[PDB]
């Protein structure tokens, strides 16, 4: 390498530790790898951000796809890429996005923990906004792989309020929000993947409880099929034909009996949980919850059922212009 | 994968390069090389990147990846800059990871480019391949934030397919215009046109060489006509070019002349 240019591109490096106060603002720690919630030390904006030290060392196939991807994807509802850091003494990679105060994990888990001790459209508007980020993914062909409560952020006060960002492109190749082809030893991902995902957030913002919740190498999982079935019922033939085509079909006949599920039914579930089968809202999450995945809803037609039109109409803002009640995130003490 | 999105991608909006500006930078590695030997010389690490990937049984879509990565990064900076020897199997290396295909390993991607240079090029390279996995690790963190981290790049063979379906001449066609647009990345159309325009340019090259007459198709396209022909004059040039040009009898000469990674101090 000539020393020159090595010189002068040290000289003109950005580095995350010079521009960012981010120590002590750990807000998130997993497998993407650590966030935290930085502020500029030049003090020239007042903004939070959201800053990612993506995991491992050197450029990684998932910190490869998350950056290959955010610096091409532009949409209201999927997070903005704003900046790179490449650290070269440790090898570490940092991204920068705006910071998102919320995401649909603590949202959920307040409404949880309150029943145990939301405006009118925040649900529906959620779920448009979900549904519109995904569906600009999909046109793209971008499939985002591991949707969660997680990784779907929602934008707190600032010009922004109540917008959701899609994060998280970062999956290159529990269980609650896996699709059961997956289950059953699918090969590959597909945009339906993705779409009972966004079905099984759906219920879960309805009743603030994991419809597929399920206790803690192998595709195939029975306690968790084993949920899905008691929830949805078990799929005759003409509900998924090609079934039998999945590499565990055998193992799924030898390991369970239909008539086990004969009272199961998602209008039976969601009607304990005290949601209308005769509403829009209810016949919408059937279409995306469908078990065959070639029967599964697309984003497109999701985002043109009739639940959109009724009263009332999903916001640009889901706080729709209430109060935030949703507490500040905490901080970390990683070690 | 971004399919469908080139005019709002970082390859249009960044990495769609004026011709002027692409010369005016080139202009201090002609201090040591003629315009010819710095064709050569892109000619050459082409023909390096591609037997590289082959060697490691990658897909074409990999190759051509890794191709335009080294040819962006030659087009800001200078040949010294970094040594083309290590940016070349550093480039397969990060196509690689985006295209999906996989983290070579260690071993693999060193023993590939020691095995490809020794076996294939030693016309030019006397000594066998000198660096390192650590030395490609660091030009790979070099070669991602000189490209300003833009890795979905876009190629004419897509567009081609789409293109030769539309005429119903595959079987005909589509293995010429495809080789074709092989040649192109020997010179520097993928940094200067859309790869849709490179694709209809290719295409119609194969149909002058297979006396098939598509004037009517042609016509019938809501495309600049003036820059398909710019493109296809080009293509001429590298025909002409590649005849006169013996790569194993000049490239040990024209390497030697090449501005060399000055030490520090
Ligand atoms: C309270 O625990 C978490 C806070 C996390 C958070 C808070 C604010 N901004 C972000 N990001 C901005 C863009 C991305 F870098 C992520 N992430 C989100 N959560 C996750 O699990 C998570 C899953 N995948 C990713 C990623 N990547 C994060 C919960
Ligand atoms: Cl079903």
């Amino acid at each position: 390498m000539d020393y020159d240019f090595k010189v002068k591109l040290s000289s003109e490096r950005e580095r995350v530790e010079d521009l960012f106060e981010y120590e002590g603002c750990k807000v998130g720690r997993g497998t993407y790898g650590h966030v935290y919630k930085a502020k500029r030390k030049d003090g020239k904006d007042d903004k939070d951000y959201a800053l990612k030290q993506i995991e491992g060392t050197g450029i990684s196939m998932s910190a490869c796809r998350e950056i290959a991807l955010l610096r091409e994807l532009k949409h209201p509802n999927v997070i903005s890429l704003q900046k790179v850091f490449l650290s070269h003494a440790d090898r570490k990679v940092w991204l920068l996005f705006d910071y998102a105060e919320h995401d649909l994990w603590h949202i959920i888990k307040f409404h949880r923990a309150s029943k145990a001790n939301l405006p009118r459209g925040m649900v529906k508007s959620l779920l448009y906004q979900i549904l519109d980020g995904i569906h600009y993914l999909h046109a793209n062909w971008v499939l985002h792989r591991d949707l969660k409560p997680a990784n779907i952020l929602v934008m707190g006060e600032g010009p922004e309020r109540g917008r959701v960002k899609i994060a998280d492109m970062g999956f290159a190749r529990t269980f609650w929000y896996r699709a059961p082809e997956l289950l059953l030893g699918a090969r590959h991902y597909t945009k339906a993947i993705d779409i009972w995902a966004i079905g099984c957030i759906f219920a879960e913002l309805l009743t603030s409880e994991p419809i597929f919740h399920c206790r803690q190498s192998n595709p195939y999982h029975h306690d968790q099929l084993d949920r899905i079935f008691n929830v949805m019922g078990f799929p005759a033939d003409k509900d998924w034909e090609d079934i039998k085509k999945m590499p565990e079909h055998s193992t799924l006949m030898k390991d369970f009996r239909r008539n086990t599920y004969t009272n199961c039914s998602l209008i039976k579930y969601m009607e304990k949980h005290k949601v209308k089968p005769d509403s829009k809202a209810f016949h919408l999450l059937q279409k995306l919850l469908t078990m065959d995945p070639i029967k599964r809803i697309t984003s497109e037609q999701a985002m043109q059922d009739p639940y959109f039109l009724e009263d009332p109409l999903p916001t640009s803002d889901v706080f729709a212009g209430c109060q935030i009640p949703y507490p500040k995130r905490e901080f970390l003490t990683e070690e | 994968a971004m399919a469908g999105n080139f005019w709002q991608s970082s390859h249009y909006l960044q990495w769609i390069l004026d011709k002027q500006d692409l010369l005016k930078e080139r202009q201090k590695d002609l201090k040591f090389l003629s315009e010819e030997e710095y064709w050569k010389l892109q000619i050459f690490f082409t023909n390096v990147i591609q037997a590289l990937g082959e060697h490691l049984k990658l897909r074409q879509q990999v190759i051509a990846t890794a191709t335009v990565y080294f040819k962006r990064f030659y087009a800001r900076y200078s040949l010294k800059s970094i040594d083309p020897v290590l940016m070349a199997p550093t480039c397969v290396f990060l196509a690689s990871k985006v295209e999906e295909f996989g983290v070579v390993s260690n071993t693999r991607l060193i023993a590939a480019a020691t095995s490809v240079l020794k076996t294939r090029f030693s016309y030019a390279f006397p000594k066998e391949f000198p660096y390192r996995m650590n030395h490609i690790l660091e030009c790979e963190f070099y070669l991602l934030e000189l490209m300003d981290c833009c890795l979905i790049v876009y190629h004419p063979y897509r567009p081609l397919l789409q293109y030769v379906q539309d005429m119903g001449q595959e079987d005909m066609l589509l293995p010429l215009a495809w080789r074709i647009v092989n040649d192109t990345y020997r010179t520097d159309l993928c940094l200067l046109y859309p790869p849709f325009m490179i694709a209809l340019a290719c295409l119609h090259v194969a149909c002058v060489v297979q006396q098939k007459d598509a004037r009517q198709w042609f016509a019938e396209l809501s495309v600049d006509m003036e820059k398909i022909l710019e493109i296809i004059r080009v293509i001429l040039k590298l025909y002409e070019q590649w005849k006169n040009f013996d790569e194993r009898k000049e490239m040990a000469t024209i390497l030697s002349k090449m501005p060399k990674p000055k030490p520090p101090p």
